[PDB]
RNA sequence: UUGACCUCGGAUCAGGUAGGAGGACCCGCUGAACUUAAGCAUAUCAAUAAGCGGAGGAAAAGAAACCAACAGGGAUUGCCCUAGUAACGGCGAGUGAAGCGGCAACAGCUCAAAUUUGAAAGCUGGCUUCGGCCCGCGUUGUAAUUUGGAGAGGAUGCUUU
RNA sequence: AAGCUCCUUCGACGAGUCGAGUAGUUUGGGAAUGCUGCUCAAAAUGGGAGGUAAAUUUCUUCUAAAGCUAAAUACCGGCCA
């Protein structure tokens, strides 16, 4: 679902957990990518998502839970594949300094640059991020236009729901000094 | 008549066109039998005949399949 | 038997022993 | 130590030397019969690690099997069908093991090791005369060869629960009602 | 030496084998 | 857990399964000269000589199936180029 | 026209295929073989060090047994056996190695010229595993080596080494790295010309 | 839970006293072949793996090579005098080594070994 | 391209000056044969027994 | 030289290349396979014809590739008005005899 | 079943199997255990009288 | 010209072996439907019945590319509980294990990868006056040594046939 | 002939097989539970399976692709009781 969102995204196969974490940077250089979205799974049940700028930038590790994909027949919403979204952020994203780092990594990963040849020319969906608990809740919505009674916008949920729990923020690419630690994370 | 005398099972069940016995399958090396008929199996199983050799094996097992002649025999 | 088996039985055979109560 | 060099050469099956030899031998085997006898193994390193000796009683047979499918999938490998056809051809011998030799777009090729259980050299020699015992009649028919053990899932671990100690045996033990005298 | 004369005859039987096998059908004749 | 005094064990010869044999590495290098190169290894050799190192690793993953296998295969083939220009 | 048997046709087809096919250089080097003189001079030394037959070994065991009932130097002998010679080459004990050129699985000896060159041992590809097979008292022998000789003919072994490594190894230094085959005759050249003529209008 | 054919797969254990007699005669048979020797081999004392059973202890398969050497029992002699040997198990602590060495010593004190032929 | 390139000897061009095996040699390669003496003593028993 | 796509499998490679599914780089890279670097120049006809019968690579074809081949190789008088008319008349008559037999 | 009926009709003798066992139940020979073994006693009862142990396990 | 080796043949050649039966239990292959879900199509019946091949008094499995996270266990098999639990199914009809633990019984081993190279030391025949005579197989490898909780080789001193 | 000991010497371990992709079947078991076919096709301080948010894949435990082996287990048939 998330790869269909990103026209500037390239899907990549199973990565060896016995490898080193900075070999992702050598991998992304090969595919000529400055962002890595890493889906790391533990015990065949848990999911961890990594966002990183590849050579030198920051890296954040989340714990992903409460996953609901597009194939679930209770969403009733659909949008163009590759269209440029409107990114809805929260006020807490601009107050906390660690949430400011996460917001910029979210703006790079889900950006869909302006003149991209694989993108779509019209706007019909909004990707939302919200800090309610000590976690980040991610929702998609469809911009549906309704004629005004003598036009207005209604939102219909399209796609993936997942809650991200911020575990750590690194200064290096996939390893380095620790700038933020959760210290409240209860692991599965 | 569509059936003649078979030469393996003795029944008048050898087809005169296919030349195959409908009871045992004579040109086949294996004797015909099926598991959906226990009645047909018990009609041709061991013990339905004379047992020329298989009736003599258990006595020779009892004495250890021995050879020779008892000592002092004329 | 193999001659490697025969050598092991020649020098380390099964012994006769008892355990007191 | 020529056989260690031969082992590394068979690792590189796509190299110039091996692909040339496997080409000219695939044509040669197609000019011959589907099942025929080889005087010597074409892969002497592989046969020797599988239990071949240059003794009277050991023979090598070459066999083709038509590759592909029946969308139904056969539960035994093409190596198993190769072993059963050689064993039917040589009914007096015992199938010990078999190995891949060549592969075409129509046929897979195997070489089967056979042991004569009535040859005096085999019978007097321990570490091979277990095959003379009547419990080893037609091992390839009952899945006791190397490819048979892989197909029946006879491996230790939590990933082979249904297939250790027999699939039908383990299913039967789990589906009988056990009633004791004092219930 | 270069097997030219042996190659002449080997191709001759191969052509003869192909024409004989293909002529077993009445359509090809 | 429980406080039990630890003891150090003998190095297991099965733990030495990680091969360091000088003779086997000799045999592998000598056979590689004798056997030659696979058709796909020639594509990797040509791409490494032309400088397209990124294309070589992408192609070798698509032939082998793993980043670890693609990384090693380009590393053995890189040293073949290094030792070939030394002999030449 | 008359029909050949299958086995006659099959081995004659293989003879043609050896000439026409371009073989890799490890296979190609086994085509080049030392001449009549150097073969005959090598067997003049190897026949002096022939391993003893089963009959005269039993006589020597019987003679030394009869003397005991009523002091020997180390035996010097042509070394044979593939796993034996490969161990001698790797341990740098073989002074001269003679390899057969018609081993039916050719992989058994395909590495031996490269192994002798890396180890520095002079080697020569002989013509015939039967002629090597009759030097030892066997039927075939894939490889034959000399480790040490007696004091009388250390000079003749060294002359034969200088003969082989200069009268055989220098000619194959030119052509052992290149592919063999391609001995296309008159009929094959006409058949290739007919092929390329057909692919000039419309490749299908 | 009778959706299958349970009537053709049902085992009744009426041979419970019969198999007890068979097992006791099998124990008597190996006491006749090995007349002064015990009918069982000596087995080590091990700790149960999981945290539920750490506090309890039980008999293991065979004695380790290291605890066999510290007690003075050679390797190739231990199966001949009725001691089970496990080459897979490891000591990993001095507590498991000391308990088995003392157990092997107590077996040595109570042992009568006959002088070969 | 060159469909049949020549072999570049990158490994065999450097000559190895030492044996591969650093294992010691046994005494039996330096002394008379123990197997030979056993077959001789077997023959001595046969001539002595006739 | 004229390149004529007759086989359905070459049509399948053409449908893949002409659409944005397989690039020029992917076709060149995947041509380095086990069927590559095999000579066919001076080889005898009995050797080569045995190989061509038994070395056809097994890669699937698509139904649209096969549909393009039959409509490319259809003759100009394959389906005229006369033959389509008698074919429909033959099929109608065949149903009439069945109704006569069921009568 | 039909073979069992064939024996009842036939005038062939029933081959009675003597009760032979693969393994003996009492010690034999001329040694201290075989002379002091009691057939009517059990394994534990005999080893009590001998003063030895029978089972080394739990 | 003669003689070797390789491949392939012939013989009512010398000596052997396979087929069929039985199939209660055992090892594989192939493989339904009725039924239930008050109908039925996923599912269930069922990895069953029918069909095909192959053994024995048992067969099979079997000495960890195992379980585990421990203060650790220690080849395989079977019983008791684990447990209608985990896990998977519109999270329906439902399907459904395993580790630990308590017992029964316990037994460990054989090769390939190393050159005997100061001595193919190995073995099939068949002629015997029964002790030893030849014909061969085999160096493209038959004996001895070694089989990774190991081992080799030297040295060393006791201990075993 | 054999067991141990010591060491300024050595210590070889199974490939169209693992693995990736796909189709079918199967399982309580898409970390695909196992199996089979097709395409591509490996490694040597290596490989496999696990534990772990703990800061980087740290730690734990085993060596697959060769082979043999009694007992405890089953039994509507065989020789009997
Ligand atoms: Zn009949």
């Amino acid at each position: 679902d998330l790869a269909s969102m990103l026209p500037h995204g390239r899907k990549d196969a199973k990565f060896d957990t016995k490898s080193r974490l900075y070999e992702l940077c050598e991998l992304a250089e090969l595919y000529n990518c400055n962002n890595v979205l890493f889906f790391e799974a533990r015990k065949g049940k848990d999911l961890y998502m990594w966002f990183s700028k590849v050579p030198n930038g920051p890296t954040v590790k989340f714990y992903a839970q409460n996953l609901h994909t597009m194939e679930e027949l209770h969403f009733q919403g659909n949008c163009l594949k590759g269209s440029r979204p409107i990114l809805s952020f929260d006020a807490a994203f601009e107050q906390e300094p660690y949430l400011k780092v996460i917001k910029e990594l979210f703006l790079h990963t889900f950006g869909v640059p302006q003149g991209h040849k694989k993108s779509k020319p019209f706007i019909d969906h909004v990707l939302s991020f919200s800090v309610a608990d000590g976690k980040i809740w991610v929702r998609n919505y469809e911009i549906r236009e309704v004629e005004k009674v003598k036009t207005d916008i209604n939102l219909i949920e399209i796609g993936p729901r997942f809650v991200l729990t911020p575990i750590i923020i690194q200064e290096g690419s996939f390893g380095g000094p620790i700038l933020y630690e959760n210290k409240r994370f209860i692991s599965p | 008549k569509t059936h003649g005398l078979c030469r393996r099972c003795g029944r008048r069940s050898l087809h005169n066109q296919k030349k195959v016995c409908a009871s045992c399958g004579y040109p086949a090396a294996k004797t015909r039998k099926y598991n959906w008929s226990e009645k047909a199996k018990r009609r041709k199983v061991t013990g339905t005949g004379r047992m020329r050799y298989l009736s003599t094996v258990p006595r020779r097992f009892k004495n250890g399949f021995r050879t020779g002649v008892p000592k002092g025999a004329r | 038997v193999l001659e490697k088996t025969k050598k092991r039985l020649t020098h380390f055979p099964q012994r006769k022993y008892a355990v007191k109560a | 130590g020529a056989l260690k060099y031969l082992e590394e050469l068979s690792k590189k099956k796509q190299s110039d030397v091996v692909r040339f030899l496997l080409r000219v031998r695939c044509w040669e085997y197609r000019q011959l019969n589907v099942i025929h006898r080889a005087s010597r193994p074409s892969r002497p390193d592989k046969a020797r690690r599988l239990g071949y000796k240059a003794k009277q009683g050991y023979v090598i047979y070459r066999v083709r099997v038509r590759r592909g499918g029946r969308q139904l999938k056969y539960q035994r490998s093409l190596r198993a069908t190769a072993e059963e056809r050689v064993g039917r051809r040589c009914s007096n011998l015992r199938v010990l093991n078999s190995y891949w030799v060549n592969q075409d777009s129509t046929y897979k090729y195997y070489e089967v090791i056979l042991v004569d259980p009535n040859h005096k050299a085999i019978r007097r020699d321990p570490r091979i005369n277990w095959i003379c015992n009547p419990v080893h009649k037609h091992r390839e028919c009952r899945g006791l060869t190397s490819t048979g053990k892989k197909s029946r899932g006879l491996n230790k671990g939590h990933r082979f629960n249904k297939t250790r100690a027999g699939r039908r045996k383990t299913w039967k033990r789990h589906n009988t009602l056990s009633l004791w005298r004092y219930r | 030496e270069d097997g030219d004369q042996l190659e002449r005859e080997l191709d001759a039987m191969y052509e003869h084998y192909k024409e004989r096998k293909a002529s077993q059908d009445a359509k090809y004749r | 857990g429980h406080k039990t005094t630890r003891r150090v064990l003998k190095e297991r010869p099965s733990r030495r399964k990680g091969a360091q044999s000088k003779r086997t590495q000799f045999v592998r290098s000598l056979i590689r000269e004798v056997a030659g190169l696979a058709p796909y290894e020639r594509r990797v050799i040509e791409l490494l000589r032309n400088g397209k190192d990124k294309r070589a690793r992408k192609f070798s993953k698509k032939k082998l199936g793993t980043f670890g296998r693609a990384k090693r295969k380009c590393e053995e083939l890189q040293r073949i180029i290094a030792e070939s220009r030394r002999a030449h | 026209m008359v029909k050949w048997p299958e086995y006659i046709r099959l081995q004659r087809q293989k003879k043609i295929l050896r000439m026409r096919l371009k073989v890799p250089p490890a296979i190609a080097q086994f085509q080049y073989t030392l001449d009549k003189n150097l073969a005959a001079q090598a067997f003049k030394l190897l026949n002096k060090y022939r391993p003893e037959t089963k009959q005269e070994k039993k006589e020597r065991l019987l003679r030394e047994a009869t003397a005991i009932k009523e002091v020997s130097k180390k035996p010097y002998t042509v070394k044979y056996g593939l796993n034996h010679v490969v161990g001698l080459i790797e341990n740098k004990k073989a002074s001269l190695v003679l390899i057969a050129n018609d081993v039916d699985p050719i992989e058994l000896v395909v590495f031996l010229p490269a192994l002798c060159r890396k180890m520095g041992i002079p080697y020569a590809i002989i013509k015939g595993k039967a002629r090597l097979g009759t030097l030892v008292h066997k039927k075939t022998a894939a490889v034959v080596a000399i480790t040490e000789v007696r004091s009388e003919d250390k000079n003749e072994l060294a002359k034969l080494i200088s003969a082989v490594k200069e009268g055989y190894l220098e000619k194959v230094e030119d052509t052992r790295k290149r592919w063999g085959g391609g001995i296309m005759g008159f009929k094959a050249q006409k058949r290739e010309e007919k092929r390329k003529k057909s692919l000039e209008t419309a490749i299908k | 839970h009778f959706r299958k054919h349970w009537q053709r797969r049902v085992r009744c254990h009426f041979d419970q006293p019969g198999k007890k007699v068979t097992r006791r005669l099998a124990r008597r048979a190996k006491a006749a072949a090995l007349a002064p020797r015990p009918v069982d081999k000596l087995r080590p004392i091990v700790r149960c793996p999981t945290v539920k059973y750490n506090r309890r202890t039980r008999l293991g398969r065979g004695f380790t090579l290291e605890e066999l050497k510290a007690a003075g029992i050679p390797r190739l002699l231990a199966p001949t005098i009725g001691i089970a040997v496990d080459h897979r198990r490891k000591n990993l602590s001095e507590e498991s080594l000391a308990a088995n060495v003392q157990r092997l010593k107590d077996y040595k004190a109570r042992l009568i070994l006959f002088p070969r032929k | 391209e060159d469909p049949y390139p020549d072999t570049v000897e990158w490994f065999t061009s450097v000559e190895e000056k030492m044996p591969l095996s650093a294992a010691p040699e046994p005494k039996r390669r330096f002394i008379p044969s123990k197997n030979e003496a056993k077959q001789i003593m077997k023959l001595v028993r046969a001539i002595r027994e006739g | 030289p004229n390149i004529d796509i007759i086989t359905a499998e070459a049509m399948t490679l053409a449908h893949q290349l002409a659409t944005g599914e397989k690039t020029k780089a992917d076709l060149i890279d995947e041509g380095y396979n086990k069927y590559a670097f095999k000579q066919k120049e001076g080889l005898p006809d009995w050797f080569l014809e045995d190989e061509a019968k038994h070395d056809k690579p097994i890669k699937p074809i698509t139904k649209e590739a096969a549909q393009a081949i039959k409509e490319k190789l259809r003759a100009l008088n394959a389906r005229p008005i006369k033959k389509v008319a008698e074919a429909r008349a033959r099929r109608k008559l065949r149903q009439a005899k069945k109704l006569e037999k069921l009568k | 079943r039909e073979l069992q009926k064939r024996k009842r009709r036939s005038s062939r003798p029933t081959i009675r199997m003597p009760n032979r066992r693969k393994k003996a139940l009492n010690p034999a020979g001329n040694n201290i255990i075989a002379k002091s073994w009691n057939k009517k006693e059990t394994l534990s009862q005999n080893y009590t009288r001998f003063g030895l142990v029978a089972k080394l396990g739990k």
